[PDB]
């Protein structure tokens, strides 16, 4: 009996938009030491870094 | 009215009076800030502004 035909379905999908966000606050001493570790020597006391 | 009455022509109260101001003199200062009581702790430069 021929009267069959497959089909076939075309489905497409939207990608969206999400995101993540937080701050991280440096206090001023952190980076403070920071600042003498980027250069670390014979001085920048170790234990402090 | 009466009472400098007698206090402002010629006669004069079973009361009287007493001069002062609050004037002008004074002092200063010199030390001998000591070989072994006074201080501090040496150090740094750091920044925030």
């Amino acid at each position: 009996h021929p009267v069959d035909q497959p089909v076939h379905n075309y489905m497409v999908k939207r990608i969206h938009k999400r995101s993540l966000s937080a701050a991280f606050a440096i206090a001023s001493e952190a980076l403070s030491l920071l600042s003498n570790t980027y250069v670390d020597g014979t001085e920048i006391d170790s234990s402090l870094r | 009215i009466s009472l400098t009455h007698q206090l402002r022509t010629g006669f004069h109260p079973g009361i009287a009076f007493t001069v002062v101001r609050q004037d002008r003199f004074a002092t200063e200062q010199l030390l001998y800030a000591e070989r072994a009581s006074e201080s501090y702790f040496v150090g740094q430069i750091q920044v925030h502004h």
